[PDB]
C-alpha cells in the first residue's frame, strides 16, 4: 500500500467542463441522480477526452 | 390615504339618482341642478343629517371632466412562477442545498431602503424528483413564512399539478406532505397579499417581492438553480377600500377635520362609502376667477362616486342627468 501519484500530479484531478480540460489534469464527472457515486474519470489523449475506466458488461 | 389637492377637493356619494330637490329622502340620494340656462352646475346630495349641496361650477370655468370604469383602480397581485433552471439542470442534483432567498420591498416602513429576506431551504437527495422538490421546497417556504409569531402575512404559496395546470392547491404552516400527494407538480407559484386595512390609519398597501435564487454547484461552477417568471395575476383587490378612505379624506374638507382626535371631545362623522363594495367614479375640475383685479384661478375638483353593477349603469346615468342639465358632454363609460 502506498500513494498512487505525487500530490502535484493530484492536485490536478479537477471538476469542471470537458471542453476546458487539457492534459495535466484528470477529469471527475460527479453523479447529481446519484450523491456520492461517480460517472466516469476521463484523460485527454489528442484532443479527444477518453476514460480510464474499462468497459464493463454482464 | 392622504392625497394632494389642486386647492381643494370634495367627494359626493350617489346612491340614488332623483329628478328633483323634493325626492331626496334617503341619506346617499343626490340630484344635478342647474339654471335653465347652462350657467352654474351644483348637485343636491342627501347627508344622513338633511339636505347639502355641492359648490356652484361656473361652466364658462369647467378644465375637465371625466369618469373611470371602476377596473382603473383595483390592484392585481403580483404573481410568480419558480421552476428549475433546465439548462443547469431539470432535477436536483443530490447533495446541494437548494437555498430560496424572498427579497421582500416596502417592509414595515415605506420607502424601498425598507428590506426583508426570507428564506427556503431544501436539500435534494438522490432520486429527488422535480414535483417533490417543489413540495418540499413550498412547504419550508410556509413554515418559514408563516410561524405563529410572525406579525405580517407577506405571501400566500401555492403549487401547481402538469395534470390541471389552472388550480393552484395552497400550501400553510399547517399543511403536510401528506396532504400533497399528486406526483405531478409543475411549478412553485408565489402571491402577494392584502395587507390590512383600516379606515383612516391603514391605508390599503403591498410589500413587492421577487424570488431570488442561491447558487449550486452543478458539473463544476456555482450557478442558479432556478427561474423567476412573472405570471399574468389571476386576483385583484377590487377598490373598495380607497374610495372609503377618500372619502374619509374628502368629508374633513367639507366638516370636521379631527375625526377623532380630541377624543370625548368630538364630533361624530357617517360615511356612506361601503367598503366591500366597487365603485366608479366622476370627477369635475373647475376653478374661480374674481374680478378687476383679482384674476387668480382657484382650481377646485369636485368627485362623485357611484357603485359598479359590473355594467356601469348608475354612473351612466350620472353623466346622462348632468350632461342634459349642464350642456357638458361627459363621456360614458
Amino acid at each position: 500500500m502506498k500513494r498512487v501519484l505525487n500530490l502535484g500530479n493530484l492536485s490536478r484531478i479537477v471538476e469542471g467542463d470537458p471542453n476546458e480540460i487539457t492534459d495535466d489534469e484528470i477529469l471527475v464527472i460527479k453523479d447529481k441522480i446519484i450523491e456520492g457515486k461517480i460517472i466516469d474519470i476521463q484523460k485527454r489523449v489528442d484532443g479527444k477526452l477518453v476514460s480510464l475506466i474499462t468497459e464493463k458488461y454482464t | 390615504m392622504v392625497i394632494s389637492i389642486n386647492q381643494v377637493r370634495q367627494l359626493y356619494v350617489a346612491k340614488a339618482l332623483k329628478a328633483n330637490t323634493a325626492a331626496l329622502t334617503t341619506a346617499g340620494d343626490i340630484v344635478p341642478k342647474a339654471d335653465t340656462a347652462k350657467t352654474t352646475l351644483y348637485f343636491q346630495s342627501m347627508s344622513p343629517a338633511g339636505i347639502v349641496a355641492s359648490d356652484k361650477i361656473n361652466l364658462k370655468h369647467v378644465l375637465y371632466a371625466k369618469a373611470t370604469p371602476s377596473e382603473a383602480l383595483a390592484h392585481k397581485l403580483v404573481r410568480y412562477s419558480v421552476t428549475l433552471d433546465a439548462d443547469v439542470s431539470a432535477t436536483p442534483v443530490a447533495g446541494q442545498n437548494y437555498i430560496l432567498r424572498l427579497a421582500f420591498r416596502q417592509y414595515i416602513g415605506l420607502s424601498e431602503e425598507d428590506q426583508y429576506f426570507k428564506y427556503g431551504e431544501v436539500i435534494a437527495r438522490s432520486g429527488m424528483t422535480a414535483s417533490d422538490f417543489y413540495k418540499k421546497m413550498a412547504i419550508s417556504l410556509a413554515k418559514n413564512l408563516e410561524n405563529k409569531t410572525e406579525s405580517t402575512p407577506l405571501v400566500n404559496i401555492y403549487l401547481i399539478s402538469a395534470a390541471a395546470a389552472s388550480t393552484d392547491v395552497p400550501v400553510t404552516s399547517a399543511t403536510k406532505e401528506s396532504d400533497l400527494t399528486a406526483t405531478d407538480y409543475n411549478q412553485i407559484i408565489i402571491e402577494e397579499t392584502e395587507q390590512p386595512w383600516v379606515l383612516g390609519m391603514m391605508p390599503q398597501a403591498f410589500i413587492p417581492f421577487t424570488p431570488q435564487f442561491l447558487t449550486i454547484t452543478v458539473d463544476g461552477e456555482d450557478r442558479l438553480w432556478g427561474v423567476a417568471t412573472v405570471v399574468t395575476p389571476t386576483k385583484t383587490v377590487p377598490d373598495g377600500h380607497l374610495i372609503a378612505d377618500l372619502e374619509y379624506f374628502c368629508m374633513g374638507a367639507r366638516g370636521d377635520i379631527y375625526r377623532g382626535m380630541g377624543y370625548p371631545n368630538i364630533i361624530k362623522t357617517t360615511y356612506l362609502v361601503d367598503p366591500g363594495a366597487v365603485y366608479d367614479v366622476l370627477d369635475i375640475h373647475y376653478f374661480y376667477t374674481g374680478s378687476n383685479e383679482s384674476v387668480q384661478k382657484s382650481e377646485k375638483t369636485i368627485t362623485l362616486v357611484a357603485v359598479d353593477d359590473g355594467s356601469h349603469t348608475a354612473m351612466n346615468a350620472l353623466i346622462g342627468a348632468i350632461n342634459t342639465a349642464s350642456g357638458l358632454t361627459i363621456a360614458t363609460l
